[PDB]
Protein backbone atom coordinates (compact mmCIF):
# COMPACT_ATOMS: atom_id res chain seq x y z
CA UNK A 1 0.00 0.00 0.00
CA UNK A 2 2.30 2.86 -1.36
CA UNK A 3 0.86 6.43 -0.76
CA UNK A 4 2.53 8.99 -2.66
CA UNK A 5 2.30 13.00 -2.47
CA UNK A 6 0.72 15.19 -5.33
CA UNK A 7 3.18 17.63 -7.08
CA UNK A 8 0.82 20.71 -8.28
CA UNK A 9 1.37 23.27 -11.02
CA UNK A 10 -1.31 26.59 -11.37
CA UNK A 11 -0.54 28.13 -14.67
CA UNK A 12 -2.10 29.67 -17.63
CA UNK A 13 -2.62 27.97 -20.75
CA UNK A 14 -1.54 31.63 -22.51
CA UNK A 15 0.97 34.06 -21.48
CA UNK A 16 -1.49 36.05 -19.08
CA UNK A 17 -2.82 39.77 -20.54
CA UNK A 18 -5.09 41.43 -18.82
CA UNK A 19 -8.65 41.79 -19.76
CA UNK A 20 -7.83 38.99 -22.59
CA UNK A 21 -9.71 35.38 -22.07
CA UNK A 22 -7.11 32.43 -21.19
CA UNK A 23 -7.64 28.64 -19.60
CA UNK A 24 -6.53 28.72 -15.93
CA UNK A 25 -5.03 25.43 -15.35
CA UNK A 26 -4.19 23.25 -11.98
CA UNK A 27 -1.88 20.61 -13.17
CA UNK A 28 -1.96 17.33 -10.40
CA UNK A 29 0.54 14.79 -10.41
CA UNK A 30 2.22 11.85 -8.83
CA UNK A 31 -0.40 11.17 -6.53
CA UNK A 32 -1.82 7.67 -5.23
CA UNK A 33 -4.15 6.52 -4.81
CA UNK A 34 -6.24 7.81 -6.97
CA UNK A 35 -9.25 9.89 -5.36
CA UNK A 36 -8.48 13.75 -4.82
CA UNK A 37 -10.29 16.95 -4.25
CA UNK A 38 -8.75 19.56 -6.45
CA UNK A 39 -10.53 23.34 -6.37
CA UNK A 40 -9.66 26.23 -8.79
CA UNK A 41 -10.00 29.76 -6.52
CA UNK A 42 -10.86 33.04 -7.69
CA UNK A 43 -10.63 35.52 -4.55
CA UNK A 44 -10.73 32.85 -2.37
CA UNK A 45 -13.94 31.77 -3.79
CA UNK A 46 -14.55 28.25 -5.31
CA UNK A 47 -14.99 28.25 -9.32
CA UNK A 48 -18.23 26.44 -9.80
CA UNK A 49 -18.05 24.35 -13.49
CA UNK A 50 -14.20 23.25 -13.95
CA UNK A 51 -13.93 20.35 -15.95
CA UNK A 52 -11.11 18.14 -15.66
CA UNK A 53 -8.89 15.05 -18.12
CA UNK A 54 -10.05 11.53 -17.46
CA UNK A 55 -7.39 9.66 -15.26
CA UNK A 56 -4.27 8.14 -16.70
CA UNK A 57 -0.90 7.36 -14.84
CA UNK A 58 2.86 7.56 -15.22
CA UNK A 59 4.95 4.65 -15.88
CA UNK A 60 5.45 4.76 -11.88
CA UNK A 61 1.86 3.73 -11.62
CA UNK A 62 0.81 7.46 -10.13
CA UNK A 63 -1.99 9.39 -11.40
CA UNK A 64 -2.21 12.27 -12.96
CA UNK A 65 -5.12 15.04 -13.72
CA UNK A 66 -5.55 18.50 -15.50
CA UNK A 67 -8.06 20.99 -13.92
CA UNK A 68 -9.02 23.76 -16.04
CA UNK A 69 -11.90 26.71 -16.40
CA UNK A 70 -11.83 29.61 -18.49
CA UNK A 71 -10.62 33.02 -17.05
CA UNK A 72 -9.56 36.66 -17.64
CA UNK A 73 -6.79 37.69 -15.99
CA UNK A 74 -7.14 41.10 -13.98
CA UNK A 75 -4.53 43.25 -12.38
CA UNK A 76 -6.79 42.92 -9.22
CA UNK A 77 -7.91 39.16 -9.49
CA UNK A 78 -5.79 36.51 -7.37
CA UNK A 79 -6.56 32.64 -8.53
CA UNK A 80 -4.96 29.14 -6.90
CA UNK A 81 -5.81 26.05 -6.67
CA UNK A 82 -6.90 24.47 -3.46
CA UNK A 83 -5.32 20.45 -3.30
CA UNK A 84 -6.01 17.91 -0.51
CA UNK A 85 -5.46 13.92 -0.82
CA UNK A 86 -5.52 11.23 1.68
CA UNK A 87 -1.27 11.98 1.58
CA UNK A 88 -1.18 15.25 2.80
CA UNK A 89 -1.53 16.80 6.10
CA UNK A 90 -3.33 19.75 5.89
CA UNK A 91 -4.58 20.70 1.93
CA UNK A 92 -2.53 22.44 -0.64
CA UNK A 93 -3.07 25.70 -1.99
CA UNK A 94 -0.95 26.86 -4.91
CA UNK A 95 -1.38 30.66 -6.08
CA UNK A 96 -1.17 31.43 -9.39
CA UNK A 97 2.01 33.58 -10.59
CA UNK A 98 1.79 34.51 -13.98
CA UNK A 99 5.60 34.36 -14.30
CA UNK A 100 5.94 29.86 -13.60
CA UNK B 1 9.61 8.40 -36.41
CA UNK B 2 8.58 5.99 -33.75
CA UNK B 3 4.79 5.93 -32.91
CA UNK B 4 3.12 3.64 -29.81
CA UNK B 5 -0.43 2.24 -28.78
CA UNK B 6 -0.60 2.10 -25.23
CA UNK B 7 -3.88 2.04 -22.67
CA UNK B 8 -4.16 2.40 -19.22
CA UNK B 9 -6.59 0.54 -17.03
CA UNK B 10 -7.70 1.50 -13.78
CA UNK B 11 -10.15 -0.51 -11.47
CA UNK B 12 -10.94 0.89 -7.86
CA UNK B 13 -12.67 -1.26 -5.48
CA UNK B 14 -16.06 0.17 -3.74
CA UNK B 15 -16.73 -1.88 -0.53
CA UNK B 16 -20.17 -2.03 0.30
CA UNK B 17 -21.37 -0.21 -2.86
CA UNK B 18 -21.21 -3.19 -5.57
CA UNK B 19 -19.05 -2.86 -8.50
CA UNK B 20 -16.03 -1.37 -8.56
CA UNK B 21 -14.89 1.79 -10.60
CA UNK B 22 -13.48 1.57 -13.96
CA UNK B 23 -11.67 3.79 -15.67
CA UNK B 24 -9.84 3.15 -19.01
CA UNK B 25 -8.08 5.77 -21.79
CA UNK B 26 -6.12 5.08 -24.50
CA UNK B 27 -3.21 6.83 -26.25
CA UNK B 28 -1.35 7.57 -29.94
CA UNK B 29 1.71 8.96 -28.71
CA UNK B 30 1.03 11.87 -26.06
CA UNK B 31 -2.89 11.74 -28.03
CA UNK B 32 -5.64 10.79 -25.97
CA UNK B 33 -8.35 9.53 -28.01
CA UNK B 34 -10.64 7.06 -26.60
CA UNK B 35 -11.91 7.21 -23.13
CA UNK B 36 -14.44 4.12 -21.21
CA UNK B 37 -15.91 5.11 -17.68
CA UNK B 38 -18.20 2.90 -16.32
CA UNK B 39 -19.55 5.06 -13.63
CA UNK B 40 -23.25 5.48 -15.58
CA UNK B 41 -26.08 3.08 -16.66
CA UNK B 42 -24.93 1.83 -20.12
CA UNK B 43 -21.24 3.52 -20.25
CA UNK B 44 -19.68 3.43 -23.72
CA UNK B 45 -16.31 3.57 -25.19
CA UNK B 46 -16.13 7.10 -26.76
CA UNK B 47 -14.06 9.39 -29.22
CA UNK B 48 -11.66 11.79 -26.81
CA UNK B 49 -9.26 12.86 -30.26
CA UNK B 50 -11.36 14.81 -33.26
CA UNK B 51 -10.25 12.15 -36.27
CA UNK B 52 -12.11 9.43 -33.85
CA UNK B 53 -15.44 11.18 -34.11
CA UNK B 54 -16.21 9.71 -37.62
CA UNK B 55 -15.98 6.06 -36.79
CA UNK B 56 -19.14 3.75 -37.38
CA UNK B 57 -20.86 2.60 -34.50
CA UNK B 58 -20.03 -0.84 -35.33
CA UNK B 59 -16.27 0.17 -33.84
CA UNK B 60 -17.87 1.71 -30.62
CA UNK B 61 -20.08 -1.34 -30.32
CA UNK B 62 -16.76 -3.35 -29.89
CA UNK B 63 -14.91 -1.27 -27.78
CA UNK B 64 -17.62 -0.90 -25.95
CA UNK B 65 -17.91 -5.19 -25.31
CA UNK B 66 -14.43 -5.08 -25.25
CA UNK B 67 -13.99 -2.88 -22.11
CA UNK B 68 -16.83 -4.19 -20.28
CA UNK B 69 -15.71 -7.26 -20.21
CA UNK B 70 -12.12 -6.66 -19.31
CA UNK B 71 -14.30 -4.52 -16.21
CA UNK B 72 -15.75 -7.70 -15.35
CA UNK B 73 -12.46 -9.49 -15.39
CA UNK B 74 -10.73 -6.51 -13.18
CA UNK B 75 -13.65 -6.96 -10.85
CA UNK B 76 -12.50 -10.96 -10.54
CA UNK B 77 -8.55 -10.12 -9.98
CA UNK B 78 -9.75 -7.41 -7.58
CA UNK B 79 -11.75 -9.82 -5.41
CA UNK B 80 -8.88 -12.73 -6.21
CA UNK B 81 -5.97 -10.60 -4.88
CA UNK B 82 -7.65 -9.70 -1.80
CA UNK B 83 -7.61 -13.75 -1.00
CA UNK B 84 -4.17 -13.57 -2.04
CA UNK B 85 -3.33 -11.28 0.56
CA UNK B 86 -6.20 -12.05 3.19
CA UNK B 87 -7.29 -8.57 2.82
CA UNK B 88 -10.67 -7.13 4.15
CA UNK B 89 -13.40 -6.83 1.55
CA UNK B 90 -14.27 -3.43 3.20
CA UNK B 91 -10.68 -1.70 2.31
CA UNK B 92 -10.46 0.04 -1.00
CA UNK B 93 -8.26 -1.32 -3.45
CA UNK B 94 -6.69 -0.62 -6.84
CA UNK B 95 -5.63 -2.75 -9.60
CA UNK B 96 -4.29 -1.21 -12.68
CA UNK B 97 -3.17 -2.30 -16.46
CA UNK B 98 -1.15 -0.47 -18.92
CA UNK B 99 -0.25 -2.46 -22.11
CA UNK B 100 0.96 -1.37 -25.34
CA UNK B 101 3.20 -2.03 -28.81
CA UNK B 102 5.72 0.59 -30.22
CA UNK B 103 6.86 0.86 -33.79
CA UNK B 104 10.73 1.78 -35.03
CA UNK B 105 11.38 4.65 -37.18
CA UNK B 106 10.78 2.02 -40.25
CA UNK B 107 6.77 1.70 -38.76
CA UNK B 108 7.49 -2.16 -38.47
CA UNK B 109 6.75 -3.81 -34.50
CA UNK B 110 9.94 -2.77 -32.79
CA UNK B 111 8.60 -3.30 -28.72
CA UNK B 112 5.49 -4.05 -26.89
CA UNK B 113 4.78 -4.10 -23.05
CA UNK B 114 2.61 -5.15 -20.32
CA UNK B 115 2.12 -5.05 -16.71
CA UNK B 116 -0.08 -4.89 -13.77
CA UNK B 117 -0.10 -2.81 -10.60
CA UNK B 118 -1.91 -3.52 -7.14
CA UNK B 119 -1.94 -1.04 -4.86
CA UNK B 120 0.17 1.14 -6.65
CA UNK B 121 3.10 -1.29 -6.73
CA UNK B 122 4.73 -3.38 -9.39
CA UNK B 123 2.80 -6.76 -9.47
CA UNK B 124 3.07 -8.94 -12.71
CA UNK B 125 5.35 -7.58 -15.37
CA UNK B 126 5.74 -9.26 -18.55
CA UNK B 127 9.19 -9.31 -19.85
CA UNK B 128 10.92 -7.54 -22.96
CA UNK B 129 10.93 -11.03 -25.03
CA UNK B 130 6.63 -11.31 -24.69
CA UNK B 131 7.46 -15.03 -23.16
CA UNK B 132 8.07 -14.49 -19.57
CA UNK B 133 7.00 -12.79 -16.38
CA UNK B 134 8.35 -11.28 -13.56
CA UNK B 135 6.15 -11.47 -10.36
CA UNK B 136 7.46 -9.87 -6.91
CA UNK B 137 5.95 -11.98 -4.66
CA UNK B 138 4.34 -15.31 -3.74
CA UNK B 139 0.92 -14.18 -4.29
CA UNK B 140 1.88 -13.01 -8.12
CA UNK B 141 3.68 -16.10 -8.44
CA UNK B 142 0.03 -17.70 -8.41
CA UNK B 143 -0.94 -15.34 -11.02
CA UNK B 144 2.13 -16.21 -13.38
CA UNK B 145 1.71 -19.92 -12.93
CA UNK B 146 -1.78 -19.72 -13.67
CA UNK B 147 -0.73 -17.12 -17.10
CA UNK B 148 2.04 -19.88 -17.69
CA UNK B 149 -0.74 -23.24 -17.68
CA UNK B 150 -2.69 -21.02 -20.02
CA UNK B 151 -0.69 -19.89 -22.16
CA UNK B 152 -1.57 -16.36 -21.77
CA UNK B 153 1.88 -14.52 -21.96
CA UNK B 154 1.29 -16.07 -25.73
CA UNK B 155 -2.19 -14.48 -25.83
CA UNK B 156 -1.05 -11.09 -25.01
CA UNK B 157 2.21 -11.45 -27.46
CA UNK B 158 -0.78 -12.11 -30.52
CA UNK B 159 -2.44 -8.71 -29.70
CA UNK B 160 0.28 -6.70 -28.78
CA UNK B 161 2.72 -8.02 -32.27
CA UNK B 162 -0.71 -8.38 -34.51
CA UNK B 163 -3.85 -6.24 -33.49
CA UNK B 164 -1.58 -3.23 -31.89
CA UNK B 165 0.43 -3.03 -34.83
CA UNK B 166 -2.73 -2.47 -37.49
CA UNK B 167 -4.65 -0.31 -35.57
CA UNK B 168 -2.12 1.67 -34.68
CA UNK B 169 -1.71 2.15 -38.79
CA UNK B 170 -4.93 2.94 -39.00
CA UNK B 171 -5.22 5.24 -36.06
CA UNK B 172 -1.97 7.04 -37.56
CA UNK B 173 -3.61 7.11 -41.22
CA UNK B 174 -7.07 8.71 -39.55
CA UNK B 175 -5.24 11.94 -37.73
CA UNK B 176 -2.45 12.17 -40.20
CA UNK B 177 -2.24 15.89 -40.16
CA UNK B 178 -1.85 15.93 -36.28
CA UNK B 179 -0.26 12.48 -35.13
CA UNK B 180 2.43 12.82 -37.66
CA UNK B 181 2.80 16.77 -37.25
CA UNK B 182 5.50 17.92 -35.31
CA UNK B 183 4.87 21.25 -32.94
CA UNK B 184 8.09 23.05 -32.29
CA UNK B 185 8.56 25.12 -28.50
CA UNK B 186 8.09 28.57 -28.74
CA UNK B 187 11.16 30.44 -26.41
CA UNK B 188 11.64 33.27 -24.70
CA UNK B 189 13.94 34.20 -21.90
CA UNK B 190 12.37 36.16 -18.34
CA UNK B 191 14.36 37.99 -15.64
CA UNK B 192 13.40 38.18 -12.24
CA UNK B 193 15.59 39.95 -9.39
CA UNK B 194 16.17 37.74 -5.87
CA UNK B 195 18.22 40.57 -4.16
CA UNK B 196 20.51 43.15 -5.42
CA UNK B 197 23.61 40.97 -6.40
CA UNK B 198 21.38 38.04 -7.53
CA UNK B 199 18.52 37.60 -10.31
CA UNK B 200 16.63 34.12 -11.88
CA UNK B 201 17.11 33.83 -15.46
CA UNK B 202 13.64 31.43 -16.44
CA UNK B 203 13.83 29.66 -19.97
CA UNK B 204 10.28 28.91 -21.43
CA UNK B 205 9.34 26.15 -24.01
CA UNK B 206 5.57 26.77 -25.01
CA UNK B 207 3.25 24.82 -27.19
CA UNK B 208 5.18 21.96 -28.17
CA UNK B 209 4.34 18.35 -29.57
CA UNK B 210 5.56 15.76 -28.68
CA UNK B 211 6.32 16.31 -24.59
CA UNK B 212 9.61 14.86 -25.49
CA UNK B 213 11.67 18.09 -24.66
CA UNK B 214 15.16 18.87 -23.56
CA UNK B 215 16.05 22.35 -21.46
CA UNK B 216 19.75 23.13 -20.25
CA UNK B 217 21.45 26.35 -19.01
CA UNK B 218 24.90 26.88 -20.44
CA UNK B 219 27.49 29.43 -19.12
CA UNK B 220 30.23 30.97 -21.15
CA UNK B 221 33.54 28.93 -20.32
CA UNK B 222 34.32 25.05 -19.66
CA UNK B 223 33.92 23.53 -16.64
CA UNK B 224 31.13 25.15 -15.38
CA UNK B 225 27.70 23.62 -13.04
CA UNK B 226 24.64 25.35 -12.72
CA UNK B 227 22.05 24.55 -10.16
CA UNK B 228 18.95 24.55 -12.54
CA UNK B 229 15.09 24.22 -11.43
CA UNK B 230 13.22 22.18 -13.80
CA UNK B 231 9.66 21.47 -13.94
CA UNK B 232 7.86 18.68 -15.19
CA UNK B 233 6.52 18.88 -18.72
CA UNK B 234 2.72 20.17 -18.10
CA UNK B 235 -0.36 20.25 -20.47
CA UNK B 236 -1.41 23.22 -22.28
CA UNK B 237 -5.02 21.83 -22.23
CA UNK B 238 -4.65 22.09 -25.89
CA UNK B 239 -2.83 19.31 -26.95
CA UNK B 240 0.78 21.08 -26.92
CA UNK B 241 2.82 21.07 -23.52
CA UNK B 242 4.79 23.45 -21.40
CA UNK B 243 7.94 23.40 -19.69
CA UNK B 244 10.70 26.19 -18.02
CA UNK B 245 14.22 25.52 -16.42
CA UNK B 246 15.28 28.78 -14.55
CA UNK B 247 18.89 29.25 -12.98
CA UNK B 248 20.09 31.92 -10.27
CA UNK B 249 22.76 34.30 -11.62
CA UNK B 250 24.73 37.33 -10.42
CA UNK B 251 23.68 40.76 -11.30
CA UNK B 252 25.09 42.09 -14.01
CA UNK B 253 26.89 38.20 -15.52
CA UNK B 254 23.23 37.42 -17.24
CA UNK B 255 24.62 37.71 -20.77
CA UNK B 256 27.46 34.66 -20.02
CA UNK B 257 24.10 32.47 -20.13
CA UNK B 258 22.64 30.33 -22.67
CA UNK B 259 19.23 28.54 -22.56
CA UNK B 260 19.41 25.35 -25.52
CA UNK B 261 16.73 23.82 -26.27
CA UNK B 262 16.35 20.53 -28.18
CA UNK B 263 13.20 19.27 -29.63
CA UNK B 264 11.65 16.66 -32.65
CA UNK B 265 10.44 19.98 -33.96
CA UNK B 266 13.44 21.41 -34.47
CA UNK B 267 15.59 20.77 -37.34
CA UNK B 268 18.74 22.73 -34.89
CA UNK B 269 18.45 23.13 -31.27
CA UNK B 270 17.66 26.84 -30.33
CA UNK B 271 19.70 29.10 -28.33
CA UNK B 272 18.33 31.99 -26.32
CA UNK B 273 19.81 34.62 -24.07
CA UNK B 274 18.47 37.31 -22.07
CA UNK C 1 -8.26 -1.18 -30.27
CA UNK C 2 -8.83 -2.48 -26.79
CA UNK C 3 -8.30 -5.85 -26.25
CA UNK C 4 -10.82 -8.76 -26.19
CA UNK C 5 -9.66 -9.58 -22.24
CA UNK C 6 -8.09 -9.16 -19.86
CA UNK C 7 -5.48 -11.76 -17.98
CA UNK C 8 -6.82 -13.64 -15.27
CA UNK C 9 -4.51 -12.93 -12.13
ZN1 LIG D 1 -5.55 -16.07 -22.75
ZN1 LIG E 1 2.12 23.10 -36.14
ZN1 LIG F 1 24.31 41.92 -2.39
Amino acid sequence: MIQRTPKIQVYSRHPAENGKSNFLNCYVSGFHPSDIEVDLLKNGERIEKVEHSDLSFSKDWSFYLLYYTEFTPTEKDEYACRVNHVTLSQPKIVKWDRDM
Amino acid sequence: GSHSLKYFHTSVSRPGRGEPRFISVGYVDDTQFVRFDNDAASPRMVPRAPWMEQEGSEYWDRETRSARDTAQIFRVNLRTLRGYYNQSEAGSHTLQWMHGCELGPDGRFLRGYEQFAYDGKDYLTLNEDLRSWTAVDTAAQISEQKSNDASEAEHQRAYLEDTCVEWLHKYLEKGKETLLHLEPPKTHVTHHPISDHEATLRCWALGFYPAEITLTWQQDGEGHTQDTELVETRPAGDGTFQKWAAVVVPSGEEQRYTCHVQHEGLPEPVTLRW
Amino acid sequence: RFPAKAPLL
